[PDB]
């Protein structure tokens, strides 16, 4: 799995590959690892597909009920609900989640929640088995306040390399753009990103 | 150690023309030690017959359980249970112990009293229904029984021909199994008469 | 005479606590009205802020249960909010368990069943409220379903609730006798709200300012309440014809 | 909190009467008339859709309810009590039968389960009896067609034909004169419509009358093909048009 | 709190009587009469259905006589719904005993069990007692043919002949007059129907107002057969004994 | 009759007389008020000096919930404390799950639902307090008042207790004479005056003034007690106005 | 009248009669006095005997090395409440290595008593308590009522004829508050205060019970010949 | 086991083989691996036979009750959600691997569920021991905008790949077609091997061949 979330000038963009594996067999080559817990709060999922789905479903339920009572939740609040589930059930879960969302007040925010259940607010985050191979590249190429087009290129190039080297990663590169304008879905096929 | 092969034993059932047959060996042992040669594994609740292989304590327990349940069924429904319905009851009852199962291999046999249709069914230790047209096998010599039944069996056998086929299936299968034998019983079942025959076989 | 204190049968076969809960319904002295358009369901309710010390923005009997479902309440606010919180919880749980948004009629039934339980179980009192649920259902379209303290519920073409419900009901009845259709034949929700307000004015015989009303609108995939300025625009259009 | 009413609210009076059951029966008496007639090849159950308002859509309120594919129910008395009983009756048909035997319960046993629930509300702590009388019509393979009445006490009786509620005394007398053991389903429906007209004041048509039957298997209503033994539900609710057609031959 | 509305179903009167038991017995006294008569070669159970209708489906109807197992049956007097609760419990107890000991339950043991359940509702729980009286007719290999009765108090007693429900005072006098120890089933059948015919509040005793049953060793060789009479069979025995 | 002997029983009117009797306990209590200002809220309460033996400034009535909400109440003091303890549990579990401090409207409903729950059963008694509370959240300042029935609304100014009519009249003047708004420091002064004016209903015994406030500019949106010079400044302003 | 059958019922004027009846049990109880300075806090209690053969019922209970109370009313209820205080004082020490504040001790007693006034089945406590203590903010004196009301005071008295001692303390307020670094004089003032509540009987050696806590003085109770000094 | 699901333009088709095995032994040569959850929602199951049957009926029961409660046609996402949450609860110990398909008022749907509770979406799917043979066929011949007739062929070709090449798959092909607007058609044994060998010799025995010791009539009657 190769997932990442990157904040930029107009908001935040989530990115992910589409490969699901059972050992060396690719059980699904067109997986959607970018999932929606609220209108403008999404997450990237890595680890157990069953665990991360169950968690995401519970979070979506909590934020739906939150919204009914207290209005739109913050991205920080969403990350806290993820954390609470991942931390309290750390013995029985295998989930590495990146939470990304857009407020008008706070703009683009990214929170990463690794195996332990700890929370880390960052300008950008990378996770999944394929992330290991792009720590060097991403650290060298990331800039704050990038444009939409620059951020799309950054994620596209980064996940391209992660896919290239990691056997657990592959398929298409999915992306979700979160801004004041709305929610935009992007997709990039092998023929495009392999030649980069 | 393996609960399904401590006591030993086998059951086989076959369909014929307007008849069914169900048979079993009589052995009960403690591994190598033969203990009883009168341990019958076939029971009946009304016109529905149930054979049970596997761990003997569970064979006994399940018999007592299905007697219990079929007796209440009859009091409430004001009629005897049918093979198709009993089959679903056996499956339900086994699966409720999904993660602490009875170590058994049940076999249902009988004729539907209303339609007259012959019926047989087999189960695994946790409820999966194998509703075969031809035959059902169960026990420590199930492999042997499969081979015998698959080669000997032909459809639409008459009651007295079916008796010969099922008896020879059981006998020759049991004789290739160390934990089966020590006697045998065959039930021939028709819509309103049932004959029970004890077979003469080698006692080793 | 303890058959009048708890929910058990009187000799007449009546439940007096249920009947007295119906009377609590009109304690607020507010009238509500719900009508259906082509693409929308509109609910209006009288807004009365008698105290100048009150923050008028917090005075409301219309609730956003889910994204799709809205609910107006006729009765005291504590019981109203009790019902609202439960309906929100039930709607959220439904979506989690069954994978799709709870329909308006199903929620109404669920709340009606809960109400029924209070009429049968002695330790629980009935809520002194009448709940009017509105949405644009993805299967049934524009929907109005109303629940009461007896545990009764039913779908409506249009409905009215409050002290002067009968005057509003007859006014609406007479209109639908003319048009011979089960809804307001209008494209925009703005004009359906104008219809709703106009017919409440005619029925009650009172004029309204922007702060005298409270409006809720259900469209496909969302329910929302109108601001005072949105209502003012609505009142201006009514006056100009 | 906690339900602190752990004692019976229904008790024997000095005369031996169970007051709350009697009063529940009084509530049933006030209820709208419903009836049931058993034919040789089917059963019919019927009642009046007493609309509380002309603005109310009476189609959304179902007085006649499917319990199983071969069993239906109608009532007289308190609607909300009926509605929750139908929910429980539907569920108990699965939990206490279908999930055990892999088939739907026979009419008498489902009736028995419903009766049990109603009896418990007559004895358990902190509850009143249900204020309804049910008429449950159904079919099963070994008992054939049947029609049962279930009272607030939990008592149930099988009927050839009967009526409950408002004008039950008059309706039962009307049914006694008309009923015989050679009625076909269409004849029973005809008698049902005649009997029901007497107790109805206002409009009498397909939109103000609710009527269902337990009759032949409906493979068109099954929803799928490919299994010969599955032939479709015997329960069928008559449409507004289907009722009006028979009101012309009335 | 809740105390205000508590009837207190399990208390003594100043005289040392249980109010609710006494009032439940008063309820039962208005129920259709049921009679049990024990003979040397079998037992008879007869009972009167309460003011029936012509539209009642009698052949599928059961309000008085119930089967507990193959050897034991009961005649009911009181609230039918209450009785069915207890009947299902009794049926289960018999099956539990059978599963445990691999023998049919002795009649008294089953009767004691049900009677103990009834007793519990009079001493604890704060619930109303079961408004039911049973006549138990059964057979086992220890005592042979047995008749028992139990009432809402949970007290049970054994009988040669007994009635419950309406007009028991009149019925018990008539049984005490014509009953003899060397009596047989066919004679007991006649006594049962004659007693009902005299004690009935109806104008005449007919087949459609009766439930009838016999427990006979009149089953092929050493075994017992229960016979729940069908409407036509009740009609025939009424003609045979000379009542209709 | 007998409808007033048990809680959660509807009278033939549709009223819950037990809740109405709880209100009588509230009306019997000392005066407490709340004033919503430009960027926050101000709470004040009348503390009756029953005796000279009472230690001044020790028997504190106003209570903090979390770090941004102030609560004051009139009526049965223990009931008010019980309600605040619950409020603190509610605020803690909200912050535990959602990270952010509980918003004031959200907090208001938590108390509201809890008080309303005590009108649902005969096994509990309604609360013998009307609670005035509020504070500053992400959406700004909020002031609420919560009755024994569970009923609550947002307020510009609020008052309860024995001198509520007097106080209300004073609050209404401020609302009329300051449509643009009132500053936090002004509200503290006015709060002191209103309690002094409302003390005419409890004029037998002398009293002690207690004031608190949350303000975005003055207290960084945290609840704090008005102490020392600022308190004395408000007392002087109040004493000047009554004379 | 009709509204005094249980604690869960308000009267039409908003009164809780069961609580008021519990308050009445305190008035029947024997007099006890509490008073403090800035350095020390003192309890003085008039113990009551059944007859001449009987012992004199103990009125003072130690809760911790720095805290304790005197009782008036149902003694078993005081035992329950004092036991609760002992546990709370003890929890504070074991968990936080912190001596429990006297004010916080009062808050805990208030909340415990309150639960008994709002719930069905239970009953209010039938006892009044005077809690003294010395913590990080100096000497303290609290008055507990089973309604839940707890009040911090310079001095007070509860029980039968307690109004006489309370008036005396109200006059002496300016004097006894200044008695700093002199335990014997503070006790004298307390013994003189409780004397204003006596009729017919006088303070004897097995009648009088005194307790004290202060800056360098653990909570200690004086009975028997230890209080003869003050008679 | 080889099970498949294929979407087509106006619906969805499901398919499966008919072999059940205990190790290397064949237990049933004609097992029905296609199940009805609701009239127009069917699922194919692989893994532990008893678990697929039981979890399919339980959710089928709850779906029926839900349909009655809501007065609506049941949805496929409802079955999907109820199933996965149950499987997740038991952390994979209920060995049910399913392909769920159907039509409802929202349209036509195709999903898969693994024993641990993870769900997937696709136009074509396969599970079981023969899943790799089938997916190779599907990945070679699938195109979008299939007709009902093309999709059935693709599905049954995929099932054949498993039958021939996978030892855990054998015998006949079952199919079910769920089209929008239409009734679902369950095609039990859509494909069977034709003809088949007659055995060389009948092994019917001479009567009296088997030696008997005792005989008796059994009393089944009451
Ligand atoms: B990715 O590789 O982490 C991916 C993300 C997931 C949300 C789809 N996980 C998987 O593919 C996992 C295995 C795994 C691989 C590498 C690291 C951690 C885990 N697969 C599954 O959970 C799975 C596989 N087959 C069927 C069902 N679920
Ligand atoms: B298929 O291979 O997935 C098939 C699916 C269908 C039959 C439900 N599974 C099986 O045939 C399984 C294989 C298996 C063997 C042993 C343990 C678990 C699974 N067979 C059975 O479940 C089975 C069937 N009948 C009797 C015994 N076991
Ligand atoms: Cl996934
Ligand atoms: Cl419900
Ligand atoms: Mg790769
Ligand atoms: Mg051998
Ligand atoms: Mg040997
Ligand atoms: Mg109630």
């Amino acid at each position: 799995t190769s997932i990442m979330a990157v904040t930029f000038k107009d908001g935040v963009i989530l990115g992910a590959d589409s490969r699901t594996t059972t050992g060396a067999y690719i059980a699904n080559r067109v997986t959607d690892k970018l999932t929606r817990v609220h209108d403008k709060i999404w997450c990237c999922r890595s680890g157990s597909a069953a665990d991360t789905q169950a968690i995401a479903d519970i979070v979506q339920y909590h934020l739906e009920l939150y919204t009914s009572q207290y209005g739109t939740p913050s991205t920080e609040t969403a990350a806290s609900v993820f954390k609470e589930l991942c931390y309290e059930n750390k013995d029985n879960l295998t989930a590495g989640i990146i939470v990304a969302g857009y407020d008008d007040k706070n703009k683009g925010e990214v929170y990463t929640i690794p195996l332990g259940g700890s929370v880390h607010k960052l300008p950008y985050a990378i996770a999944g088995s394929g992330s290991t191979f792009i720590y060097g590249y991403c650290d060298k190429n990331f800039r704050e306040n990038m444009s939409k087009e620059e951020t799309v290129d950054f994620i596209k190039h980064s996940l391209s390399q992660a896919i290239k080297w990691d056997g657990s990663s592959g398929g298409v590169i999915r992306m979700v753009v979160l801004t004041a304008a709305g929610v935009e879905r992007l997709i990039f096929y092998p023929d495009e990103y392999e030649q980069l | 150690s393996d609960p399904s092969s401590i006591n030993g034993g086998i059951v086989v059932a076959m369909t014929g023309k307007d008849c069914v047959a169900i048979a079993c060996d009589l052995r009960l042992g403690s591994q190598s030690l033969g203990v009883s040669n009168k341990f019958e594994k076939i029971f009946h609740y009304g016109h529905v017959f149930l054979g049970i292989t596997g761990l003997a304590t569970d064979v006994t327990t399940l018999n007592e359980m299905f007697r219990y349940k079929t007796n209440l069924y009859k009091l409430k429904e004001e009629r005897a249970i049918e093979p198709e319905t009993f089959t679903q009851l056996v499956s339900s009852s086994l699966y409720e112990r999904r993660f602490g199962p009875y170590f058994v291999g049940p076999v249902v046999a009988g004729i539907n009293s209303k339609s007259g249709k012959p019926f047989i069914a087999g189960f695994d230790l946790i409820g999966c229904i194998d509703e075969a047209k031809d035959f059902i096998v169960s026990g420590t010599a199930s492999d042997q029984l499969f081979g015998m039944c698959e080669s000997l069996y032909e459809p639409n056998l008459e009651p007295e021909d079916l008796f010969e086929t099922i008896s020879q299936a059981l006998l020759n299968a049991a004789d290739r199994d160390a934990l089966s034998g020590w006697g045998a019983v065959v039930y021939i079942i028709k819509k309103d008469e049932v004959v029970k025959r004890y077979l003469k076989m080698r006692q080793d | 005479g303890y058959d009048r204190h708890i929910t058990i049968f009187s000799p007449e076969g009546r439940l007096y606590q249920v009947e007295y809960a119906f009377k609590a319904t009109n304690q607020t002295n507010i009238n509500s009205l719900a009508v259906r358009g082509k693409d929308c369901t509109v609910v209006i309710s009288q807004k009365k802020v008698p105290d100048k010390l009150l923050d008028p923005t917090t005075v409301s009997y219309i609730f956003c249960i889910s994204r799709t479902i809205g609910m107006v309440v006729n009765g005291p606010i504590p019981d109203a909010r009790n019902a609202a919180l439960r309906a929100k919880a039930e709607a959220a749980e439904f979506r989690y368990k069954y994978g799709y948004d709870m329909p308006c009629d199903v929620l109404a039934k669920r709340m009606a069943n809960l109400s029924q339980i209070y009429t049968q179980r002695a330790y629980m009192r009935p809520l002194g409220v009448i709940l009017t649920f509105v949405s644009v259902d993805e299967e049934l379209g524009p929907s109005i379903y109303k629940t009461d303290p007896a545990g009764y519920y039913v779908g409506y073409k249009a409905t009215a609730t409050g002290p002067k419900q009968q005057e509003i009901t007859t006014n609406l009845e007479n209109h639908f006798k003319k048009s011979k259709i089960d809804h307001i034949n209008e494209e925009s929700w703005e004009k359906v709200v104008e219809f709703a307000i106009t017919h409440m004015i005619d029925a009650l015989g009172t004029e309204f300012s922007k702060n005298d009303l409270e409006v809720g609108v259900a469209t496909k995939d969302k329910f929302f309440t109108l601001s005072a300025e949105n209502i003012e625009e609505r009142l201006v259009a009514i006056a100009e014809q | 909190m906690t339900d602190r009413y752990s004692f019976s609210l229904t008790t024997f009076s000095p005369s031996g009467k169970l007051g709350q059951i009697d009063y529940a029966l009084t509530a049933v008496k006030q209820g709208v008339t419903s009836l049931g007639i058993k034919a040789t090849n089917g059963v019919v159950i019927a009642t009046e859709k007493k609309s509380s308002s002309p603005l109310a859509m009476s189609e959304t309120l179902s007085k006649v309810s499917l319990l199983t594919p071969d069993i239906g129910a109608v009532y007289s008395g308190m609607g909300p009590d009926y509605r929750v009983l139908v929910d429980k009756s539907r569920k108990v048909a699965h939990t206490s039968y279908k999930r055990i035997y892999g088939e739907y319960p026979p009419t008498k046993l489902l009736v028995s389960e419903v009766a049990k629930i109603m009896q418990e509300a007559t004895q358990s702590g902190g509850v009143r009896p249900f204020g309804v009388s049910l008429l449950i019509a159904g079919h099963d393979e070994f008992n054939g067609f049947s029609l049962y009445q279930v009272d607030p006490s939990g008592s149930y009786f099988p009927w050839k034909a009967t009526a409950i509620g408002k004008g039950s005394v008059a309706a039962k007398t009307f049914l006694e004169k008309r009923w015989n053991d050679e009625l076909e389903l269409e004849d029973a429906i005809h008698i049902a419509l005649l009997t029901l007209k007497e107790s109805v004041e206002g409009e009498f048509n397909g939109d103000t009358i609710e009527l269902a039957i337990i009759g032949d298997e409906n493979p068109d209503l099954l929803g799928y093909t490919g299994i010969p033994t599955d032939k479709g539900p015997r329960f069928r609710k008559l449409t507004s048009q289907e009722i009006n057609d028979r009101l012309e031959a009335l | 709190g809740s105390r205000r509305y508590d009837s207190r179903t399990t208390i003594f009167s100043p005289e040392g009587r249980l109010y609710q038991v006494e009032y439940a017995l008063e309820s039962i006294s208005h129920a259709g009469t049921a009679i049990g008569i024990m003979a040397s070669d079998g037992i008879v159970l007869a009972a009167e259905r309460k003011v029936t209708s012509t539209l009642l489906e009698q052949d599928t109807s059961t309000e008085k006589l119930y089967k507990l197992n193959d050897k034991i049956a009961v005649a009911v007097a009181g609230l039918t719904a209450d009785a069915e609760i207890l009947i299902n419990t009794a049926r289960i107890h018999a099956q539990n005993y059978l599963k445990t000991y691999n023998e049919d339950i002795p009649v008294e043991i089953l009767v004691r069990r049900l009677s103990d359940i009834k007793q519990g509702y009079t001493q604890h729980g704060g619930l109303r007692p079961f408004g039911v009286s049973f006549i138990y007719a059964g057979y086992d290999d220890r005592y042979g043919y047995q008749l028992y009765t139990s009432n809402p108090s949970g007290n049970y007693t054994g009988w040669k002949a007994i009635s419950v429900g309406a007009n028991t005072s009149a019925a018990q006098t008539l049984l005490q007059m014509d009953y003899k120890d060397d009596m047989k089933v066919d004679d007991a059948i006649e006594l049962a129907l004659k007693t009902l015919s005299k004690t009935t509040d109806s104008s005449a005793l007919t087949y459609d107002r009766l439930e009838f049953a016999t427990i006979r060793k009149g089953a092929n060789d050493g075994e017992v057969y229960q016979k729940i009479f069908k409407p036509q069979e009740i009609k025939d025995i009424l003609v045979k004994t000379g009542i209709t | 009759t007998g409808y007033d002997l048990s809680n959660s029983v509807f009278s033939p009117d549709g009223r819950n007389f037990q809740v109405e009797y709880a209100v009588k306990a509230v009306e019997n209590g000392t005066t407490s008020i709340g004033i919503k200002c430009n960027d926050g809220v101000v709470f004040a309460v009348e503390k009756l000096i029953t005796s000279k033996l009472l230690v001044p400034q020790k028997n504190v009535k106003i209570q903090v919930v979390d770090r941004h909400i102030g609560c004051v109440y009139s009526g049965l003091i223990p009931d008010g404390r019980h309600l605040v303890n619950r409020g603190r549990e509610e605020a803690a579990s909200f912050k535990k799950l959602y990270k952010t401090p509980i918003p004031i409207p959200a907090f208001a409903d938590r108390l509201g639902q809890y008080v309303q729950a005590h009108t649902l059963y005969n096994s509990v008694r309604p609360f013998g307090v009307s609670t005035i509370f509020g504070g500053v959240d992400k959406n700004g300042a909020h002031l609420y008042m919560l009755e024994p029935s569970g009923s609550y609304w947002g307020y510009k100014g609020a008052a309860t207790g024995k001198g509520r009519q007097s106080a209300k009249a004073e609050l209404e003047k401020l609302v009329d004479h300051h449509p643009e708004g009132l500053s936090a420091r002004e509200a503290v002064k006015q709060a002191a005056k209103i309690i002094y004016l409302a003390h005419e209903d409890n004029k037998e015994k002398d009293f002690e003034l207690e004031i608190s406030w949350c303000s975005l500019s003055e207290t960084n949106g945290l609840h704090k007690f008005v102490k020392g010079d600022l308190l004395q400044e408000a007392i002087d302003f109040a004493q000047k106005e009554i004379n | 009248n009709n509204y005094d059958g249980d604690t869960v019922t308000f009267s039409p004027t908003g009164r809780l009669f069961q609580v008021e009846y519990a308050l009445e049990a305190i008035k029947q109880g024997s007099v006890t006095v509490g008073l403090r300075s800035n350095t020390h806090a003192v309890l003085v209690a008039l113990k009551r005997n059944a007859d001449e053969l009987s012992s004199y019922q103990k009125k003072i209970i130690k809760c911790d090395e720095h805290m304790g109370l005197s009782l008036a009313g149902l003694a078993p209820d005081a035992r329950v409440l004092s036991n609760y205080l002992r546990q709370q004082c003890n929890y504070s020490s074991l968990v936080f290595n912190r001596k429990l504040a006297v004010e916080r001790a009062g808050h805990l007693l208030c909340d415990k008593a309150q639960k008994n006034t709002q719930s069905y089945g239970g009953r209010p406590y039938g006892v009044g308590l005077l809690i003294i203590g010395y913590d990080k903010s100096g000497a303290h004196l609290l008055e507990f009522q089973p309604s839940g009301n707890v009040t911090e005071l310079y001095g007070t008295a509860i029980g039968a004829r307690s109004q006489g001692a309370k008036t005396y303390l109200e006059r002496t307020l300016d004097t006894f508050i200044k008695i700093d670094g002199n335990p014997d004089e503070l006790i004298k003032a307390g013994v003189e205060a409780i004397s204003q509540s006596l009729r017919d009987e006088s303070l004897t050696v097995d009648n009088l019970s005194i307790a004290i806590v202060g800056k360098d003085t653990p909570f200690t109770i004086y009975d028997g010949e230890a209080v003869a000094k003050y008679i | 086991t080889t099970i498949v699901g294929v979407k087509f333009n106006n619906g969805v088709v499901i398919a499966a083989d008919t072999r059940s095995t205990q190790g290397p032994i064949v237990a049933d040569k004609n097992c029905a691996k296609l199940h009805r959850i609701s009239p127009k929602i069917w699922c194919a199951g692989a893994g532990t036979a008893a678990d697929t049957e039981a979890v399919t009926q339980l959710i089928g029961s709850n779906i029926e009750l839900h349909s009655l409660y809501t007065s609506r046609e049941p949805r496929v996402v409802s079955a999907l959600q109820m199933l996965k949450q149950h499987l997740f609860k038991y952390q994979g110990h209920i060995g049910a691997y399913l392909i769920v398909a159907g039509v409802d008022p929202t349209g036509s749907h195709l999903f898969s569920i693994h024993a641990h509770g993870s769900t997937d979406v696709g136009y074509y799917l396969s599970l079981g021991s023969g899943s790799l043979a089938a997916m190779a066929v599907l990945e070679s011949h699938w195109k979008q905008d299939l007709t009902k007739e093309e999709a059935i062929k693709l599905a049954s070709d995929a099932i054949q790949a498993g039958i021939w090449n996978d030892l855990g798959s054998a015998s006949n092909v079952d199919v079910c077609v769920m089209e929008i607007g239409k009734d679902a058609e369950y095609l039990r044994n859509y494909l069977t091997p034709n003809v088949r060998e007659e055995k060389q010799k009948s092994y019917k025995f001479p009567r009296g061949t088997t030696a008997v010791l005792k005989e008796s009539i059994v009393n089944i009657c009451d």
